[PDB]
């Protein structure tokens, strides 16, 4: 409501500026004496008007055969385009996408959608971390003889004691046998520590 | 010998056989030509070159403008010198200031320089990439978030454009 | 000279049983190459220059056809804004230029070879030498001074040949410098702060543990990575210096066919100016000298029709190669972003 | 240059393309060979006995001038048609094999 | 096997009319007298 929406814009401003090209290119002769047929066809006969009325034919053929082939090669960016449109609406308002920084910037969560003059505005809802602190870390532990390895987390330590969070959100836990899991000896890994 | 033509004349180095008078290059144009006086073989070079961009900040603002030309090196062949002369790989620019600061591009001039309306007068600078960070990284270091926020984005995507017809003989 | 039935393939059967299973014991770390083309040249032309030169007689003649040629540079700088938006899609995802530190402590792994090197004059890497050398172009700089081509220089370099009918080449926004610089940026995050710079701050963390939660994003547990982490590091090392190896062997095919199709569009566009479209001869110094206006201008005409028809199809077909160019780097944006941004 | 070929008053902002740089001639020269003579054109106009046509002349015109305004006033023609080349620009031309 | 396959035969179907119209489209003068060019070759002189 304060201040845009170029690209949607845009589409319609092309369009009327070829439309309007196409009429101001009946002012063109083309190679004839004149760009209008009612001057060559009063004071010319027949025979000898037909040679400025068949330059004057071709000039404009060809006029719109350019029209066409821009207008064609247009359509294929906006099927491109659209084509984009449809898979964001399946993967992000229809489910929760994986894809990094296809559904904004973020851990996608949600997505809306609203439309919009010959388009769609897509209103994602993304999950962005903040306020994050510094550890010290190590990849296993080391009790009995034996290696530990968290089983969905990370061993941190807040200078003097050691405790296993998740990756993406800071909740320190105790380390126990149902927050790690075990796999060899302690001779093994390079930065193990006792624990 | 009744060929006319517009171009600079110069000494050539083409020696042409005896039954010989014109010469030709690859567009057909007349590039060499023997003098009938003098016997002398002569190149023929056209007389424009160069290419010229103009640099505005919008005419509802101001009617100062800067010229590029894309094909002159001054350390000329330029409609005027004024001062402010600043050469570029892009050409010489005449009509703004070279700074020494950078910002983002507001008016690309093309291999790494800008040009702005600031302070007013026309400048040009090399345009910035970003803020320059460093990581702390160690090998026994992790950082962990402790909050969060949660961000609404939009994105807008064109789905359509007008559909026209035209009726040939009406037009 | 032979001729024979192409092969598919080697034949294979797979011992299936409905209860045995194969199951790996060993693994490899593989590194692979892909190119993708972003960009290609900036054109202009001027028409005036092109279908008359120097004629005034003919430069008159022609305002019956401005609107075309407004209309052919239009469609020309819309291909040419395109390309620098292109190429910010594709290198300039994130806007904080990182740096690595001198701690290249990274469990192992050797990644010298793709960093860059503050040896050159450019901070190129070692891999980025090796790709600049594969490709040839056209244009070494973008300044071919008037005084420089003056005399038979011309119509022998092919640059010149083009420039003095009206056919420039603009150059890229972005510098080979900066675009390096993007990379590197987006190299020194992804090694020092794994996918989370993607997503808002960068947060450290040891390479080994962010190699194990790699590991774990395709199904093997981190204590595979943590017991073969010497394996792996020498595995990755070796398959670096496979590819460097390659490269400085013997291509980048993809990415020269771009430059040759460019270069071919602009000499054909040279050459057709020698066609008579039906004309009594291909100069316009010909017709204007031995001919005089009302009848001179006939022939005028058909040249005039001629030219305009030729810079309309290259405007054509150089609109339908950047849709194609358009295509690939909206690809490799989207492989930045998943790719090197995440894991896939 | 640029407010003419957007055909409006306002220019927004932002960098244009104009045309090439253009330089303008100077000077005007004529080279043409060093000829004397003037072209015989009292014994080909002005002939006492000409050939009938099944056995007819040709004769060869080499390295002369061509004046044709010193038949302006020695005789009329009444036909007189060029095919090649406009009246208007015969003498300004060199002329190869006559 | 009861009852299709369009956007398969829509290739075929264009590419075969693209090919046709090609060929009918040799009836055309263009603006000059007839065409066919052994109508212009014959009762008509070179130049
Ligand atoms: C690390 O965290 C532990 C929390 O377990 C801190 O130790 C406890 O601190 C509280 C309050 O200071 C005491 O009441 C407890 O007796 C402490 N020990 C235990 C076992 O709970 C410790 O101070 C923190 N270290 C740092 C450097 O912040
Ligand atoms: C972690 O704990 C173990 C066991 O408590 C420590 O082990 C010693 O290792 C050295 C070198 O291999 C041996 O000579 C000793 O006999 C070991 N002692 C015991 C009691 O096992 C290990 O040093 C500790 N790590 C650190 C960094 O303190
Ligand atoms: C303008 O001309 C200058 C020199 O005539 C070009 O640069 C020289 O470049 C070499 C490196 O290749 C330096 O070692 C010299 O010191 C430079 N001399 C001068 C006077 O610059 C320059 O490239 C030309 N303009 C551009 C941008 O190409
Ligand atoms: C994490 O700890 C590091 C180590 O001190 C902090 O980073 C340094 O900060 C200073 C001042 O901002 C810079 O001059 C250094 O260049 C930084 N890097 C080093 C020393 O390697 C950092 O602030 C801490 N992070 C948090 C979130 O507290
Ligand atoms: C996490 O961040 C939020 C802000 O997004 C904090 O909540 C704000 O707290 C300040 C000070 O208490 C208030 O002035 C704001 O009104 C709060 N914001 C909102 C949206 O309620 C919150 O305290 C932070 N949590 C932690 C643990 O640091
Ligand atoms: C898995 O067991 C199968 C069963 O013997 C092995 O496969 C056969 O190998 C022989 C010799 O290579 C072939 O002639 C047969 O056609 C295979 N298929 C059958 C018998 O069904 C296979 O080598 C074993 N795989 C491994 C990895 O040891
Ligand atoms: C897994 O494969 C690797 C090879 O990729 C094996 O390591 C090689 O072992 C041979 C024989 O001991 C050595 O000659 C090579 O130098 C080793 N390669 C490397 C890169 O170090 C390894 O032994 C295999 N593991 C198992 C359990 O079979
Ligand atoms: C990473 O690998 C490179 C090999 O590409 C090592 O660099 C070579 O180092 C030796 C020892 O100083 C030199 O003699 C060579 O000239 C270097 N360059 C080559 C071989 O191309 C580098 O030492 C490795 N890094 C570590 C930490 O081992
Ligand atoms: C054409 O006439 C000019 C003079 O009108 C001749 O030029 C002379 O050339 C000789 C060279 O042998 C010089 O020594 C004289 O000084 C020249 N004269 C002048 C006035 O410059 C020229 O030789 C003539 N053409 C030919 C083929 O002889
Ligand atoms: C980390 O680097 C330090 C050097 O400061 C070294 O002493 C230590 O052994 C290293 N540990 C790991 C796990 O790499
Ligand atoms: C430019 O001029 C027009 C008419 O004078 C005016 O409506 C418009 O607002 C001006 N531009 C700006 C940015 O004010
Ligand atoms: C701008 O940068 C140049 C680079 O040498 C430096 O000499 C100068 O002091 C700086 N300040 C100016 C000239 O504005
Ligand atoms: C030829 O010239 C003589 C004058 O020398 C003139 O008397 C005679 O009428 C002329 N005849 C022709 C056919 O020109």
């Amino acid at each position: 409501s304060s201040t845009a929406l170029g690209k949607l814009q845009d589409v319609v401003n092309q369009n009327a500026q070829a439309l309007n090209t196409l009429v101001k290119q009946l002012s063109s002769n083309f190679g004839a004496i004149s760009s209008v047929l009612n001057d060559i066809l009063s004071r010319l006969d027949p025979p000898e008007a037909e040679v400025q009325i068949d330059r004057l034919i071709t000039g404009r053929l060809q006029s719109l055969q350019t029209y066409v082939t821009q207008q064609l090669i247009r359509a294929a960016e906006i099927r491109a385009s659209a084509n984009l449109a449809a898979t964001k609406m399946s993967e992000c308002v229809l489910g929760q996408s994986k894809r990094v920084d296809f559904c904004g910037k973020g851990y996608h969560l949600m997505s809306f959608p609203q439309s919009a003059p010959h388009g769609v505005v897509f209103l994602h809802v993304t999950y962005v971390p903040a306020q994050e602190k510094n550890f010290t870390t190590a990849p296993a532990i080391c009790h009995d003889g034996k290696a530990h390895f968290p089983r969905e987390g990370v061993f941190v330590s807040n200078g003097t004691h050691w405790f296993v969070t998740q990756r993406n959100f800071y909740e320190p836990q105790i380390i126990t046998t149902d927050n790690t899991f075990v796999s060899g000896n302690c001779d093994v890994v390079i930065g193990i520590v006792n624990n | 010998n009744g060929l006319t033509g517009t171009g600079v004349l110069t000494e050539s180095n083409k020696k042409f056989l005896p039954f010989q008078q014109f010469g030709r290059d690859i567009a057909d144009t007349t590039d060499a030509v023997r003098d009938p006086q003098t016997l002398e073989i002569l190149d023929i070079t056209p007389c424009s070159f160069g290419g010229v961009s103009v640099i505005t900040p919008g005419t509802n603002t101001s009617n100062q403008v800067a010229v590029l030309y894309q094909d002159v090196n001054c350390t000329w062949r330029v409609y005027s010198t004024g001062s402010n002369v600043f050469q570029t790989r892009a050409g010489c620019l005449i009509g703004a200031e070279h700074v020494n600061n950078s910002y983002e591009c507001d008016i690309p001039i093309g291999a790494g320089i800008c040009a702005s309306y600031q302070t007013q007068s026309i400048i040009a600078y090399t345009m910035s990439l970003g803020a320059e960070n460093s990581v702390a990284y160690s090998n026994n270091s992790i950082a962990i978030p402790t909050n969060f926020t949660i961000s609404v984005t939009t994105e807008i995507l064109p789905v359509s454009m007008t559909k026209t017809s035209v009726d040939c003989t009406m037009y | 000279i032979i001729a024979y039935t192409m092969s598919l393939g080697a034949e294979n059967s797979v011992a299936y049983s409905n209860n045995s299973i194969a199951i790996p014991t060993n693994f490899t770390i593989s590194v692979t190459t892909e190119i993708l083309p972003v960009s290609m040249t900036k054109t202009s032309v001027d028409c005036t220059m092109y279908i008359c030169g120097d004629s005034t007689e003919c430069s008159n003649l022609l305002l019956q056809y401005g609107s075309f040629c407004t209309q052919l540079n239009r469609a020309l700088t819309g291909i040419a804004v395109e390309q620098d938006k292109n190429t910010q899609e594709v290198f300039a995802q994130v806007k904080q230029i990182y740096k690595t530190p001198p701690i290249k402590d990274f469990g192992g792994f050797n990644f010298s070879q793709i960093l860059p090197d503050p040896s050159k004059p450019s901070k190129r890497s070692p891999i980025e030498d090796l790709l600049f050398n594969k490709v040839t172009l056209a244009d070494a700089g973008f300044i071919k001074q008037y005084g420089d081509c003056l005399g038979d220089i011309a119509a022998r370099d092919l640059i010149c040949a083009q420039k003095f009918n009206g056919l420039t080449v603009l150059p890229p926004l972005l510098t080979d410098e900066m675009i390096a610089q993007y990379t590197s940026a987006l190299l020194a995050g992804t090694i020092t702060s794994g996918w989370t710079f993607g997503a808002g701050p960068a947060l450290q963390i040891p390479f080994p543990m962010q190699m194990a939660y790699r590991f774990n994003g395709i199904g093997v547990t981190q204590n595979v990575l943590y017991e073969n982490q010497k394996l792996i590091a020498n595995q990755f090392n070796s398959a670096i210096g496979k590819i460097q190896d390659s490269l400085s062997s013997t291509a980048l095919g993809k990415l020269q066919d771009v430059v040759n199709q460019n270069a071919q569009a602009l000499n054909t566009l040279v050459k057709q100016l020698s066609s008579n479209f039906g004309a009594i001869s291909s100069v316009l110094n010909d017709i204007l000298s031995r001919l005089d206006p009302p009848e001179a201008e006939v022939q005028i005409d058909r040249l005039i029709t001629g030219r305009l028809q030729s810079l309309q199809t290259y405007v054509t077909q150089q609109l339908i190669r950047a849709a194609e160019i358009r295509a690939s780097a909206n690809l490799a944006a989207t492989k930045m972003s998943e790719c090197v941004l995440g894991q896939s | 240059e640029t407010k003419c070929t957007l055909k409006s008053f306002t220019v927004e902002k932002g960098i244009y393309q104009t045309s090439n740089f253009r330089v303008q001639p100077t000077e005007s020269i004529v080279r043409f060979p060093n000829i004397t003579n003037l072209c015989p054109f009292g014994e080909v106009f002005n002939a006492t006995r000409f050939a009938s046509v099944y056995a007819w002349n040709r004769k060869r015109i080499s390295n002369c001038v061509a004046d044709y305004s010193v038949l302006y006033n020695s005789a009329s023609f009444s036909t007189f048609k060029c095919y090649g080349v406009s009246p208007t620009k015969l003498n300004d031309l060199c002329f190869t094999n006559v």
